[PDB]
RNA sequence: UCUCUUACUUUUAACCAGUGAAAUUGACCUGCCCGUGAAGAGGCGGGCAUAACACAGCAAGACGAGAAGACCCUAUGGAGCUUUAAUUUAUUAAUGCAAACACCUGCAUUAAAAAUUUCGGUUGGGGCG
RNA sequence: ACUGAACUCCUCACACCCAAUUGGACCAAUCUAUCACCCUAUAGAAGAACUAAUGUUAGUAUAAGUAACAUGAAAACAUUCU
RNA sequence: GCUAAACCUAGCCCCAAACCCCACCUUACUACCAGACAACCUUAGCCAAACCAUUUACAUAAAGUAUAGGCGAUAGAAAUUGAUGGCGCAAUAGAUAUAGUACCGCAAGGGAAAGAUGAAAAACCAAGCAUAAUAUAGCAAGGACUAACCCCUAUACCUUCUGCAUAAUGAAUUAACUAGAAAUAACUUUGCAAGGAGAGCCAAAGCUAAGACCCCCGAAACCAGACGAGCUACCUAAGAACAGCUAAAAGAGCACACCCGUCUAUGUAGCAAAAUAGUGGGAAGAUUUAUAGGUAGAGGCGACAAACCUACCGAGCCUGGUGAUAGCUGGUUGUCCAAGAUAGAAUCUUAGUUCAACUUUAAAUUUGCCCACAGAACCCUCUAAAUCCCCUU
């Protein structure tokens, strides 16, 4: 009789409560006998770096100069990464400079994005 | 009748009045006597002569017909050869 | 508003209703009094009295041919082509006292009116005008503004 | 409040705005034009004026078309502008009697037709009116090509028209291969209906089909900005080198 | 015929009011 | 809502002349929004009306009604404030000149009846007001004696005039 | 009035939101009979006879009557000594103080309606002087009207405006009954 | 108690603002301007009642005829219902008949 | 059960304390008898009675509360049902004729099923006559 | 003989006692145009006037402080007992 | 002196102008598996015709004309012509809106209420009562009186009616809201005038403009489209329950649980919008019952009780047509004056209406009333009060 309350797994009979989740991403599948097979590759692996020797504390000294915000753009990235090589080889096949015709074949495909975060 | 038409908002005319009565511009309404074509074999010649006559109407009947017909039917009509042309105005009428 | 009944409730029967008795305007036999009324030609009367009055007041100039346009311009007659008017008819009224010599063109003319016009040395001709031409001649300026 | 435009102009405004704007001009004009269909279920008046016997006066007379309901099955066949008449009748043909809903349906026949241009046999549900029209046109191909959309009244008919017109425009060698003389004879016979292939492609397409066709025509995977910036930088360096 | 007029409940907000 | 009773304690009279009778002190106190019917409170107010502070407290201490305790607390507060702030020399030298109960702001509730029907309850609240006047309580109005009653009758007889004449 | 268009409207019981169902049955409840909660009797219900839509009060007096009214206004001003004829509205300066002082010296009213022949040719000095004033209003000859003449205590006219008004108002006398709207060409009407 | 206990804030009306000062100007535009413009052309308001007057039924009919196609759906439905009701009332109810 | 009712316990009840509705309500300073009258008076006429208020019972009256009487009549007000009431066969089922070469379509006829609508007035209340 | 009307006279003044219906003279308040400026005037308008519809909403009464409702006992408020 | 009173702006109305990260169709807001299934088809009815059955509306001018029409209620062209805010609302108003929220309903769906200080809060008035219960007698007042009462006079109001104090209706009371819309034709006042009017229209003093007359609430109903078989009727799938004793494979008996509801009492605004206590029928079956699904209103279902289909089924409920209609009932709000109660006829009509009669208003004119003789029938032997007519007055 309650329509304004959110539909959650805590409401409904046993089947409803078991079937509905809470947003947690799946980790594996179910086989005969309701046995859960967990796939390791489906478990997110936290790639935590080595923080030893790292000099960047969470906060920044207040005695730091203020600089204008310059959001990075495709043109700026091209100028700062590809333009020097293009100029050098023009003075002296874009794959050599860095262009990749297709995202297929890459572990990290930019579009459609196939990596987390 | 229809006092305000749904399409024009005007007053309408009851066409039965137009089909049955004649309005003289003076304000008189002329009519034919009822039953002037019915059972003439059993009616005496005097009765037939009375029925074959064109007849005026009461003041109240004239007012009713004026209400049921619009102003277009009360205009002055200069027909070519109107048999009722001479009857459209009153003469030597006191009050 | 009275007391109860239909009159106070504002629901009294239509006009012409006689309480169920066959109404007066329906028990009278239909007769063709107004059959073809919208197709009967109408001619505005123009008495010789009116014409002489106009000529005397100078609203109609007898030194030039007089026709429907001149009469309308002088305001001696009002033509309503939309109301089935087919023009102007000369009328014998005022024939005895009519003295102007004029060349007038009308649509209808009585024998006595023609006689008076001709006796006074004038000329009268009866000219037909179908409704479109009649409207144009009565009101030429609007027609000229139509651009046709 | 009040809409800026009358509601009945909203379809035209949508045509003017959006991908419908990018649709080709000839197709848009074909959609806009609304030539009245040939009378089928009513007898048209002989002239624009008639002397009414009641008062013996000349009165204007207009041909008011009878609304026709075309069931979806008709679009799969060739009904010669014929469809269901959904109306009412007076029992015993007297207005003082009861009024009853009446549906008049055409007599549909399954017939096989051969298209010379398409060189194919089509089995089509047809009406005797359509058969008479085909006989008058001297062939299914002639009937399809001559009949406009508003008289053909069949999506299948318009698709057949598009196919025939496309083959005529392309002079397709696929029409009777290994028989160039016969192919040329057919094309010459139906020469007068030839139109540019660009128009023939859009002939007989519904609004949604035209929208989909235009979307498929103008869908392009975005060009990587790498190429654009490389071209711009190369042009700039060329200008610097020249000057 | 049996005549029954169902009871009509007044809105709850009228009696739920608090200072 | 109105709160004039509280303000009544803020009136400051001009200094009295030496040849003027000493003005008895007046202390207005009240309690607002008592969970009690004003009709029931009226009986307690009438009971203690016109009595000395000590006698009113004595009666209220042994009356069983709930409002008795509330009125006793109000009277004790009135006595304390009269001594502290209104320059009343003696605690016992005060009498209840005015004591009334006023309607408070009530809440409406629903009472369920037998057949889907209902009634509108009222969570009744009442105010309570007291004026304490310094000095002994005024003597009760003695009943009029036969002598005074006959005197009034004779005065009525003497007041007679010849009505409706010159 | 003729310009008036009252934009007052009220929702009738048919236009008030809701009010479709019967609040309760005819009989057995012991309450008054009702057919909807939006009838005029109910709180929040419709308005039985309220203002309905934008209503126009437009009506035209005969142009002869309006011209006669203008004439009567002019005669009233002249007879009551509120009419002042001028050769021209040219001022020595555009200062509104000069105009106000001149009116006060000449004993004109607190409100002055100055009239010139045409809007375009009105002198710049008087334009500047009257643009900054509230009770001194400058209008073209075509803009003269009874309401403004009555509102303003004194009426100032120029000689060309006098001739213009005389011609326009006298034409209504001795004009025929129209054959068609005077905007259309006539033999002698500009 | 339906009477306010305090005087309402004073209402100051500028009798000589521009609107009041120039009110009525060009009302004689026709007679004083060779009848180039009719005074009704000075009326600013709804398109369907510019230089026109009528009862409620006539006004509703004119509104539907002139701007009915541009009206909102529910507003047009309300106008149709109002026209229906006004027709019934004016043609079937009243003291006089 | 009753002749024929009595005794007791509990609940209810009354009193004290807390909390606290409902229908109802023109205003009421709200008596009895007879007569009157819109044809059964607290209110009118003639008499009689008459300090003031509480509390507990009672049910003779306030034509008591309750449901705009379900009985009866009326309404050119409804609806349900039945027909051998009037009007129809739009719809199905058959046939016959066309159309096409059994089906489909059109036109008729017959049934089945239904659909719409009505059920006058006067009347010593209505009905019957 | 007298008493006895709103009949009549007397002094003064007079439009100032019939339902439905009809004619007329005024008019409260509101807004607008001009006035006015401790509450107004001349006009134009209109959601323009409520002792009554088992009227609607809200407040508070009457019935009524009435009908109804609630907490087994003692105690150290541990606990025990019925 | 308490309840309380007030308040001004939150907003809204009418016009003009202008065109407007992730999750989610599975049980929505659910990361992640073989589909195939796809939309189009006349509105009807209320209502009017006083029933109802054909029928009944959904710029200007021509014109409410031609035409249509149980030729009647009513419907109704075309040719042709030319085309910048508020004498709005201001918290019961204005949008329903502080919000489609709270709340109500299974669902469609229905649908509210209200807030007020100040520049800064970092500063006297409705009802109801109380003050202050009451004194013989009486529509609660009036005449009065020295005096409140005592004296004398006085049968609340509204509606309805022949007639109401009526023991006929409504009303506890205060506040707020709550109900006469308009054409024809006339009348009054202007303007112009044989012409008037800002095309059209009218005109034998007319034309143009203005002023001034036409209510509110209420049905059972009808139709269209949605929503409903979590209750109940029946059914489908796959489940569960039935102690003990007698008998023996039983629509068997006694009897629990369980189902039902025979009779009594209580209750009747109740504990309950159908209950409680006792009593009683069945209780291994045509039983009872949990879960999910199905049949939907021109219908379903029915061991027919016109049963049941979400508490009110002779046919559900919601929304819409819809402000349905009602000759019927009720209501219809400032002051004052004046005139004002009249025969009948017709009518599916006698609860109404139209015409007469009466009545009202304005205008023109001259006779109006009362009434002297004379006069108005025989049938019929006699045979009334009178009447009609009617100069004078
Ligand atoms: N009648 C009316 N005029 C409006 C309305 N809204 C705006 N106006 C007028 O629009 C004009 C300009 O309005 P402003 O707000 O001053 O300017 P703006 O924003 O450029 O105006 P718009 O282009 O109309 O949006 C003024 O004359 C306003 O009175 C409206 O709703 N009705
Ligand atoms: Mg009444
Ligand atoms: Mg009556
Ligand atoms: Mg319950
Ligand atoms: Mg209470
Ligand atoms: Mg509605
Ligand atoms: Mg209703
Ligand atoms: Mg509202
Ligand atoms: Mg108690
Ligand atoms: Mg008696
Ligand atoms: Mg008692
Ligand atoms: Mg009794
Ligand atoms: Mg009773
Ligand atoms: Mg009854
Ligand atoms: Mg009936
Ligand atoms: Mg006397
Ligand atoms: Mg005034
Ligand atoms: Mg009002
Ligand atoms: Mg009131
Ligand atoms: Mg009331
Ligand atoms: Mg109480
Ligand atoms: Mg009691
Ligand atoms: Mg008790
Ligand atoms: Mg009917
Ligand atoms: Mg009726
Ligand atoms: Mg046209
Ligand atoms: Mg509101
Ligand atoms: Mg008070
Ligand atoms: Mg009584
Ligand atoms: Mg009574
Ligand atoms: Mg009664
Ligand atoms: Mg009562
Ligand atoms: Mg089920
Ligand atoms: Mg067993
Ligand atoms: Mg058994
Ligand atoms: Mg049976
Ligand atoms: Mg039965
Ligand atoms: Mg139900
Ligand atoms: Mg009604
Ligand atoms: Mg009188
Ligand atoms: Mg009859």
């Amino acid at each position: 009789a309650d329509r304004m309350s959110k539909w959650t797994s805590k409401r409904g009979p046993r089947s409803f409560r078991g079937r509905k989740g809470r947003g947690a991403k799946g980790i594996g599948f179910l086989t005969s006998g309701w046995r859960f097979v967990q796939i390791k590759e489906m478990v997110p692996e936290f790639v935590v770096p080595d923080l030893t020797g790292f000099k960047l504390k969470p906060y920044v000294s207040y005695l730091a100069p203020e600089s204008e915000e310059t959001p990075l753009t495709a043109a700026q990235l091209f100028s700062e990464a590809v333009a020097p090589a293009i100029e050098k080889d023009f003075k002296d096949n874009l794959e050599k400079y860095g262009f990749e015709p297709t995202q297929e074949g890459k572990l990290f495909q930019l579009y459609p994005r196939n990596f987390l975060r | 009748l229809t006092y305000f038409s749904a399409r024009k908002g005007k007053r309408k005319t009851v066409k039965a009045v137009i089909d049955r009565f004649l309005r003289l511009h003076c304000g008189l309404w002329v009519r034919r006597k009822a039953g002037y074509k019915k059972k003439l074999w059993k009616k005496t010649p005097a009765r037939k002569k009375r029925l074959r006559e064109f007849v005026f109407c009461n003041k109240t009947q004239s007012k009713l017909l004026d209400k049921m017909t619009t102003s277009f039917w009360k205009r002055r009509n200069w027909y070519v050869d109107d048999p009722y042309q001479k009857y459209h105005d009153r003469t030597n009428l006191k009050v | 508003r009275g007391h109860k009944g239909e009159r106070q409730r504002g629901t009294r029967p239509r006009l012409g209703f006689e309480g169920g008795q066959t109404p007066f305007y329906i028990r009278i036999p239909k007769y063709g009094f107004n059959e073809g009324h919208s197709f009967r030609r109408q001619y505005k009367p123009l008495s010789l009295n009116r014409l002489q009055y106009l000529i005397d007041l100078g609203r109609v100039d007898p030194s030039q041919p007089i026709d429907l346009t001149q009469l309308v311009n002088g305001r001696g007659v009002t033509i309503q082509p939309l109301k089935r008017d087919y023009g102007v008819q000369l009328v014998e009224e005022g024939a005895d006292t009519f003295t102007a010599k004029v060349n007038i063109e009308v649509q209808l003319a009585s024998e006595l009116a023609i006689a008076a016009i001709e006796k006074n040395g004038g000329v009268v001709t009866t000219a037909f005008y179908d409704p479109r031409s009649l409207d144009i001649v009565c009101k030429p300026v609007p027609f000229f503004l139509r651009g046709q | 409040p009040l809409h800026k435009y009358p509601v009945w102009l909203w379809k035209r405004l949508q045509l003017r705005e959006g991908i419908c704007s990018r649709l080709p001009g000839h197709y848009l004009r074909s959609l806009e034009e609304e030539r009245t269909p040939t009378p089928v279920h009513y007898r048209p008046h002989g002239a624009k004026f008639k002397i009414n016997p009641k008062n013996g006066q000349r009165e204007r007379v207009e041909d008011v078309p009878i609304p026709i309901y075309f069931p979806p099955e008709s679009q799969r066949g060739l009904w010669g502008g014929e469809g269901w008449i959904l109306g009412q009748i007076y029992a015993n043909n007297d207005k003082l009697s009861k009024r009853l809903k009446k549906v008049w349906k055409p007599q549909l026949f399954e017939r096989e037709f051969y298209s010379e241009i398409l060189d194919k046999k089509f089995t089509v549900t047809v009406t005797m009116r359509t058969l008479d029209l085909i006989d008058e046109a001297y062939g299914l191909d002639f009937y399809i090509l001559k009949t406009p959309k508003e008289d053909l009244c069949s999506k299948f008919g318009m698709d057949l028209k598009r196919g025939m017109l496309l083959r005529l425009a392309r002079q397709d060698p696929q029409l009777h291969p290994e028989d160039p003389e016969r192919r040329a004879a057919i094309y010459d016979k139906y020469k007068e209906f030839a139109i540019p292939e660009e128009e023939a492609e859009w002939v007989g397409l519904t609004l949604e089909e035209a929208i989909e066709k235009q979307r498929l025509l103008e869908e392009k995977d975005p060009v990587p900005l790498f190429k654009i910036y490389v071209a711009e930088l190369i042009q700039q360096l060329q200008q610097q080198a020249l000057s | 015929k049996k005549r029954f007029t169902p009871p009509i409940y007044q809105p709850k907000f009228k009696t739920e009011k608090e200072f | 809502i109105s709160r004039k009773w509280e303000k009544k304690n803020k009136i400051v009279y001009p200094p009295q002349l030496p040849g003027e009778p000493r003005r008895p002190a007046e202390i207005y106190h009240c309690r607002r929004q008592i969970k009690y019917s004003k009709d029931k409170m009226w009986y307690l107010a009438k009971l203690i009306r016109g009595m000395s502070i000590d006698q009113a407290l004595a009666q209220l201490e042994f009356n069983d009604k709930k409002g008795a305790k509330i009125i006793k607390e109000v009277l004790l507060e009135a006595q304390d404030m009269a001594v502290r702030d209104h320059n009343v020399e003696f605690r016992s030298n005060l009498y209840i000149a005015e004591s009334t109960s006023g309607r408070g702001q009530c809440l409406k509730r629903i009472r369920y009846h037998g057949r889907g029907r209902f009634g509108i309850m009222e969570k009744v609240y009442c105010h309570y007001f007291v004026k304490l006047v310094e000095g002994p309580p005024p003597p009760p109005e003695p009943p009029k004696t036969a002598v005074a009653h006959a005197k009034e009758y004779i005065q009525q007889l003497r007041s007679r005039t010849i009505v409706h004449t010159l | 009035n003729f310009k008036r268009i009252s934009y007052a409207k009220t929702k009738t019981r048919a236009e008030v939101r809701g009010g479709g169902r019967k609040p309760w049955p005819q009989k057995g409840t012991g309450r008054a009979r009702h057919g909807s909660i939006r009838s005029p009797l109910w709180r929040g219900g419709g308005v039985a006879h309220g203002p309905r839509g934008p209503t126009s009060y437009y009506y035209m007096l005969p142009m002869k009557v309006r011209a006669l009214g203008l004439k009567v206004a002019l005669t009233v001003k002249l007879a009551q000594d509120d009419l002042h004829i001028m050769d021209s509205l040219e001022l020595p300066t555009g200062d509104p103080q000069y105009l106000t002082e001149l009116a006060h010296y000449r004993r004109w009213g607190d409100s002055v309606l100055l009239v010139d022949l045409t809007h375009e040719e009105m002198p710049q000095s008087i334009v500047e002087a009257t643009s900054r004033l509230k009770t001194f209003n400058l209008i073209p000859a075509v803009g003269l009207n009874v309401h403004s003449m009555l509102k303003h205590q004194t009426l100032v006219l120029t000689l060309p405006t006098v001739a213009f008004l005389e011609d326009k108002l006298l034409w209504q006398d001795s004009r025929y009954r129209p054959l068609y709207p005077f905007s259309l060409p006539y033999s002698d009407f500009p | 108690i339906g009477i306010r206990l305090t005087l309402p804030p004073p209402k100051v009306v500028d009798r000589w603002n521009e609107k009041r000062a120039m009110f009525g100007v060009y009302d004689n535009i026709g007679i004083l301007g060779n009848f180039e413009k009719h005074p009704k052309e000075l009326i600013r308001g709804p398109i369907w009642l510019r230089g026109w007057k009528g009862n409620e039924l006539q006004r509703c009919i004119r509104k539907r005829k002139m701007v009915g196609s541009r009206m909102f759906a529910d507003d047009l439905h309300n106008l149709n219902k109002r026209i229906r009701y006004l027709y019934k009332h004016f043609n079937r109810h009243g003291k006089f008949r």
